[PDB]
């Protein structure tokens, strides 16, 4: 994916070095270059590159004029299937819709409204509520009026961290065990730990050292 | 208006056209028929069970069943003239909660994704497309609750259940 | 009649000289020269040309408008309808 | 808010009300508590074609009347007063109560039904 | 936004009380979930499965469009709208059209739903300027009416009675009074429904 | 969030904050946006993983 | 939940499925028994807003036959109904078969 | 009102003022999207092929049906020489 | 049609054949004093047409 | 049968015909595009 | 019976039944129809936010016209007939076209690029979305009542002054509806206390003491 994206960007910059879209051209989805042109230039400059990879480079270069990464459609293809959407013998229409839907899903309004949906579905905890309260508190009145114009900005400024939480396995924090820093005497390299039991009856402090030899005793 | 007559036909298609949900079985597989009966009766749908052991036209009906299901498996269920399959497929549909609809309305949800695997209410957390992918290269990604697992098999309560 | 024409539009049976003629006649029977002129303007802004029948029924809308004006409410103001009659005859000729 | 939303900005006539009956009714909430609510049935009429009848239960007379009026406006109906009444006999049977409505040149019903006919506007 | 005000009140109250309470979550959830989006999406999903060429389909399309516009503007109430909708859906012509559609390999249903989302945005039938598109994503990726073969949710109120009888054994929708021992709280005043257990 | 009470001090840790900052970086959509977050990571004592 | 002199299962049963619980949910002032607040998508679809049929209104009919006569049809669909459909909760999952094993 | 197309166009240009001849709403949305300054309020004009498809559907619900294309009796009527023979 | 005339004028403006002021000259409905602004914007055209 | 959409249309027709009720837009729109009838086919 | 009409609609049925025959280059007739539709759209179409504001304003104006006609009927005791319905609809359509041109001005300003013009368009769009009614309409109502109550030379002066302005047709009922509704006291006290401060508080204290 990185190879294809960077090659597409290199070709786009080459075209701009060498050289606005109208409504008719936008509807026709005709970019500054043609698929045949991209294929010929790629075949000329890259001999060993295979036919399938050349077709992939053509597709990616054509699509990077609209969206650089556009990795949402590839993933959404697995969630939504042609038969499910009733579009089985129309692969072109299926892919067109998948691109449309992924590029719409990537939008800020879509994330805000998904976060609102999950909040309505009650998948937040007191920590999330506190974070939302801090965001709202730091948000000011003039900023609130400014964001009310967009009508999604003020929602997003409050739900931004919860927007991360709802996107679970790709962007969710994992609160792991606490990892502190070592505390050992530099001269003698001894670490001191504590232990208790029975409240006030049993109390021990253990001094731990690294036995440079393999003869360690307690 | 006419005397009662039990229905018989040498064609599987007659059974499919006549009965909504029809299961073909034998007397040598009582447990599978009992399980499919349990599921269908739980979902309260009229169902006809036909025993092929004494049914006349046994060989015609058997070969027709085998060619339509692409397997010799006598306990077979049919809804809307389609094949839902044997007890294993019925159990699968019960697992992912598509059996209610395949019985009542006669269609399997093709939405993709499982509804059985849920921690609470059903929502879309983790469904949105991930930019650039790389759901695996966030080693400190949220991993979920600490699922527990058994140590030994805890012998099965009954050889059937 | 108006809603039948609107249903033609919404069902995709686009309007025609005959449809506009029907609308003009419907407006004329009550004497709505305003609606008749609006219908003629709609025809003109569309591609269809208005015809001598449409002009005839515009003149008929004018005669009905002359008939329909409220002479009691005009008398209570003490206003002669002669200027209105002359306006109508001027536009028709 | 007494008129439902679907009928809010549409009535061009002033309605006038009267109550068919008030009553005392006991309502059970739990086997250990029975409350004593009030039941009211009433109807509203405009005297020019639009009228309706509602009924409700509430712990108070005013609350019951409010709910009954809301139901009456929900179940409001209409007639045609070109002739100020019917033009043929209408015989209906609403599960035991058999009612005849016929044309005339006056009101030929008892006072209770004459009030309803006035609510509707049926003088003939 | 009123729903923004509700969210603000909920967060304020939860942070004040140091707990998330049933009352306040109920208030915010109701404010969030009070909207006619469900019915308008129902109606437009039904409209989607139609064919833009058939004249009967055009009549049904315009009828359902008028229905959705009326409910959105609030002129007609939800119950009356559902009666109109269930009639227009149970019609035989609609079922013939949907059955014809589901047969082909390339059905215009997806385009129908997308155009429905765009129309909802433009006509202002939504709660926020871009809510219809998340609604569409949900209807596509989650079990809804957009994923059924007919375009309406899988209930027996939207099915044919003649189609209802031969499938499920239900009678021949209240608990008979003679059944004094049915359940802990089940009684004759508790209703039942053909294809669902709302409990 | 800055730890104020001992209960939050029992949860604060730089290497663990690296997790939250990685998550925010992944959530971010633009390199210019991630630059401010990474500059703040470095300005803080957060351990870079 | 806080359970006093009764099991939590029976306590939740009373506070979910019960005449006073339903009446309080519809908004009728009762004191001894209360419904469970703010259950999101978990409250029974029978008692969700815009579904079923109002018990505050149903109090108005003295008999079940009268209720059947005068009671208008229920709303077929709702937002909570859509959530239940999406979760697959319109019909309980089938329990293990008990009609083919003996009683232990 | 009763404005002819000429006066209607003149009034249109009077109401706009040299912006009527500019790019247009869709073109400006496209330019904002490509430059990255598109408010979240706006529907992004993206995936032109699918957008055109759905718009074609929307206009398809109004598209008229061609009626009475050709009549053989009228054709026979029209050709004078054949009818004379 | 209005749109045919308007497209031809678009082409003329693009070619520089005709000149249209930047911003609306006939303006109304937005402020109480707007016909005055329209007159102020049309003075030049009216005087040139008359003389 | 009391709740049929045709009966609702008729009831609204009588309400609007009284002359003291303001019709909704959907009344005229449904007069143009009446409900879909199951009968006669 | 398979006539020209029936055959035409039968032929139109299947191409749109499928998803194939009505695409970008399949049916030239449908392509021309869509081209004309888009040609009209690109000219008569506004920007999205201005469209939303226009929708809100049009809703308000529709409601106000309907309220005016309802006021006429309630006052005169007449009954709402089909003639009244048609007059209502025609007036609403006229007002919608007028304010459509008004928001054409607004959209052109919003798209001009000039910072001040875009600013003004932004505040007016925001006001329309928040639903605050215009001040131009208030001035229109005030001027209409003044014309109603003015003598003959004053009427001629104002009428010839405004005849070219193209102001919307306002019903006497709508003007009277605007004028009749009472004026709030809290806004008045706030405005006087803001414009005069301590003098405003002293005056309002005197007024309340009078109360």
């Amino acid at each position: 994916e990185l190879r294809l994206d960077l090659t597409a960007q290199s070709l786009k910059e080459a075209w701009m070095r060498v050289s606005f879209q109208s409504v008719d051209e936008y509807y026709a989805s005709v970019d500054g270059l043609d698929a045949e042109q991209i294929g010929e230039v790629l075949a000329a400059l890259f001999p060993e590159l295979n036919c399938y990879e050349a077709q992939a480079l053509v597709q990616r270069t054509l699509e990077c004029i609209s969206r650089p990464v556009s990795a949402a459609s590839r993933q959404l293809s697995r969630t939504i299937t042609a038969e499910a959407v009733g579009l089985d013998n129309a692969p072109g229409h299926y892919t067109n819709f998948l691109e449309w839907m992924g590029r719409l899903t990537e939008t800020r309004a879509f994330k805000t409204e998904h976060a609102l949906f999950e909040f309505s579905r009650r998948k937040f905890n007191r920590d999330d509520v506190r974070v939302m309260f801090e965001n709202y508190r730091l948000m000011s009145k003039a900023t609130l009026l400014a964001d009310s114009a967009d009508s999604y900005s003020h929602f997003y400024t409050v739900l931004k961290d919860f927007a991360r939480k709802v996107a679970g396995e790709d962007s969710r924090h994992q609160i792991g065990v606490r990892i502190d820093e070592a505390e050992v005497d530099p001269e003698t390299g001894i670490a001191v730990g504590r232990g208790c039991a029975d409240g006030e009856k049993y109390h021990f402090t253990a001094l731990l050292r690294e036995n440079r030899d393999h003869n360690g005793i307690i | 208006a006419t005397r009662w007559l039990p229905f018989v036909s040498s064609d599987l298609k007659d059974y499919l056209n006549r009965y909504w949900a029809v299961m073909f079985t034998v007397g040598a597989r009582p447990i599978e028929t009992g399980h499919i009966r349990h599921y269908v009766s739980w979902y309260c749908t009229r169902m006809k069970v036909v025993l092929l052991d004494h049914h006349v036209y046994v060989e015609p009906l058997r070969q027709q069943l085998q060619e339509v299901s692409r397997t010799p498996e006598l306990p077979l269920l049919f809804v809307n003239k389609k094949l839902v399959g044997t007890l294993r497929d019925v159990e699968l549909l019960e697992r992912e909660k598509k059996l209610k609809d395949v019985l009542h309305f006669g269609f399997e949800w093709r939405v993709g994704g499982s509804v059985a695997a849920t921690n609470g209410q059903k929502s879309l957390m983790g469904a949105l497309p991930a930019p650039y992918g790389d759901a695996e290269f966030f080693r400190g990604r949220y991993r979920g609750p600490p699922v527990a697992r058994p140590v030994v098999s805890l012998p099965t309560l009954h050889p059937f259940a | 009649c108006e809603e039948l024409a609107h249903k033609m539009e919404l069902m995709g049976i686009v309007w025609n000289a005959n449809t506009y003629l029907n609308l003009i006649r419907s407006a004329q029977v009550v004497g709505d020269v305003a609606a008749v002129e609006k219908y003629l303007s709609r025809m003109r802004e569309e591609g269809i040309p208005a015809s001598i029948g449409h002009l005839t029924w515009a003149v008929q809308a004018h005669v009905q408008s002359m008939i329909r004006i409220d002479y009691d409410a005009l008398k209570e103001k003490d206003e002669s309808p002669l200027p209105t009659w002359l306006e109508h005859l001027e536009t028709c000729f | 808010d007494l008129i439902p939303k679907e009928h809010r900005g549409r009535f061009l006539c002033n309605f006038q009300l009267n109550i068919v009956a008030y009553d005392m009714r006991v309502v059970k909430f739990s086997p250990k508590d029975h409350r004593q609510w009030i039941y009211c049935v009433l109807y509203v009429g405009s005297g020019k074609g639009i009228a309706g009848w509602g009924r409700a239960v509430a712990p108070s007379t005013q609350e019951a009347k409010k709910e009954a009026i809301r139901e009456a406006f929900s179940n409001i109906i209409a007639v045609d007063l070109e002739q100020e009444g019917p033009m043929y006999p209408v015989r209906v049977n609403a599960d035991g109560v058999r009612v005849l409505l016929y044309p005339a040149r006056r009101i030929v019903a008892n006072f209770r039904v004459a009030d309803i006919l006035c609510a509707f506007g049926f003088q003939h | 936004d009123t729903e923004f005000q509700a969210l603000v009140e909920f967060i304020e109250g939860a942070s004040y009380d140091q707990l998330i309470s049933g009352r306040r979550f109920k208030k915010v959830y109701d404010v969030l979930s009070e909207n006619d989006d469900m019915f308008i999406w129902l109606c437009h999903t039904a409209m989607s499965v139609l064919n833009p060429g058939d004249m009967r389909s055009r009549l049904i399309y315009n009828h359902l469009r008028i229905l959705a516009e009326s409910v959105a503007s609030g002129e007609m109430t939800q119950r009356t709208a559902f009666r109109f909708f269930e009639s227009a859906v149970r019609s035989p012509a609609y079922r013939e059209i949907a059955k014809r559609q589901l047969e082909g390999g390339a059905a215009t249903r997806l385009a129908g739903i997308s155009a429905a989302a765009d129309v909802m945005r433009r006509m202002g039938l939504t709660r926020r300027p871009m809510s219809s598109y998340f609604e569409l994503y949900q209807r596509i990726v989650e079990r809804s009416e957009a994923m059924t073969p007919w375009g309406f949710p899988p209930l027996f109120q939207f099915e044919e009675r003649l189609s209802l009888e031969p499938r499920l054994k239900f009678f021949s929708f209240w608990i008979p009074p003679t059944w004094n021992r049915a359940g802990r709280f089940l009684g004759p005043h508790v209703t039942l429904y053909p294809g669902m257990t709302p409990d | 969030l800055e730890p104020c009470t001992p209960r939050e001090w029992l949860q604060f840790s730089h290497r663990n904050l690296a997790y939250a900052y990685n998550g925010a970086l992944r959530a971010c959509h633009s390199l210019p946006s991630m630059l401010l977050l990474y500059k703040e990571m470095k300005q803080r004592g957060v351990k870079v993983d | 939940i806080n359970s006093g002199d009764q099991s939590p299962y029976r306590y939740v049963e009373e506070r979910l499925y019960s005449k006073p619980s339903r009446l309080d949910r519809e908004g009728v002032k009762v004191n001894k028994t209360y419904a469970l607040q703010g259950l999101g998508d978990l409250e029974p679809l029978r008692y969700g807003a815009n579904f079923g049929i109002s018990e505050k209104d149903a109090l108005k009919y003295e008999t079940v036959a009268e209720k059947a006569k005068y009671m208008e049809p229920p709303i077929p669909y709702s937002s909570l109904a859509a959530r239940k459909l999406a979760a697959g909760a319109l019909w309980p999952a089938a329990p293990d078969p008990e009609g083919m094993i003996s009683k232990e | 009102k009763a404005l002819s197309p000429y006066a209607q166009a003149l009034r249109h240009v009077a109401l706009r003022g040299a912006t009527a001849f500019g790019p247009g709403a869709k073109e400006m949305e496209l330019d904002m999207l490509r430059k990255g300054t598109l408010p979240a309020d706006y529907r992004p004009p993206v995936q032109g092929r699918w957008d055109d498809t759905i718009e074609r559907w929307a206009y398809a619900w109004q598209f008229p049906a061609e009626e009475e294309q050709d009549d053989i009796t009228k054709s026979v009527e029209r050709n004078a020489s054949g009818m004379q023979a | 049609s209005k749109f045919d005339y308007l497209e031809k004028w678009r082409d003329m403006y693009r070619h520089g054949t005709l000149e249209v002021p930047e911003g609306p000259t006939l303006n109304f409905g937005r402020t109480p004093d707007d016909h005055k602004e329209t007159m102020a914007a049309l003075v030049r055209g009216w005087y040139q047409r008359n003389r | 049968e009391k709740y049929e959409p045709w009966e609702h249309m008729k009831r609204m027709g009588r309400l609007v015909g009284t002359g003291f009720y303001i019709p909704p837009e959907w009344y005229n729109h449904f007069r143009m595009f009446p409900p879909i009838n199951h009968n006669f086919q | 019976l398979s006539s020209g009409i029936n055959l035409g609609r039968l032929r139109l049925a299947e191409q749109f039944s499928s998803m194939n025959g009505w695409q970008s280059k399949e049916d030239p007739a449908f392509d021309a129809y869509v081209k004309e539709r888009r040609r009209k759209e690109n000219y008569e179409a506004f920007d999205q936010r201005v469209e939303r504001g226009y929708a809100a304003a049009a809703k308000l104006h529709k409601a106000e016209i309907q309220n005016a006609v309802k006021r006429r009927l309630k006052s005169s005791g007449a009954k709402f007939t089909a003639e009244t319905l048609r007059e209502m609809s025609s007036a609403v359509t006229e007002r919608l076209a007028w304010l459509r041109d008004v928001w054409a001005q607004i959209d052109s300003d919003y798209r001009s690029g000039d910072s001040a013009r875009q600013e003004t368009a932004a505040q007016e769009i925001s006001a329309a979305l928040r639903g605050e009614p215009n001040d131009h309409m208030r001035w229109v109502y005030e001027t209409k009542r003044e014309l109603r109550f003015a003598g003959p030379v004053g009427r001629r002066a104002i009428q010839e002054e405004l005849q070219a302005a193209e102001l919307p047709e306002v019903l006497d009922e709508e003007v009277n509806r605007y004028h009749d509704l009472k004026l709030n006291m809290m806004e008045i006290e706030r405005e006087v206390k803001a414009k005069y401060g301590v003098a405003g508080q002293q005056h309002w204290a005197e007024l309340q003491a009078a109360k």
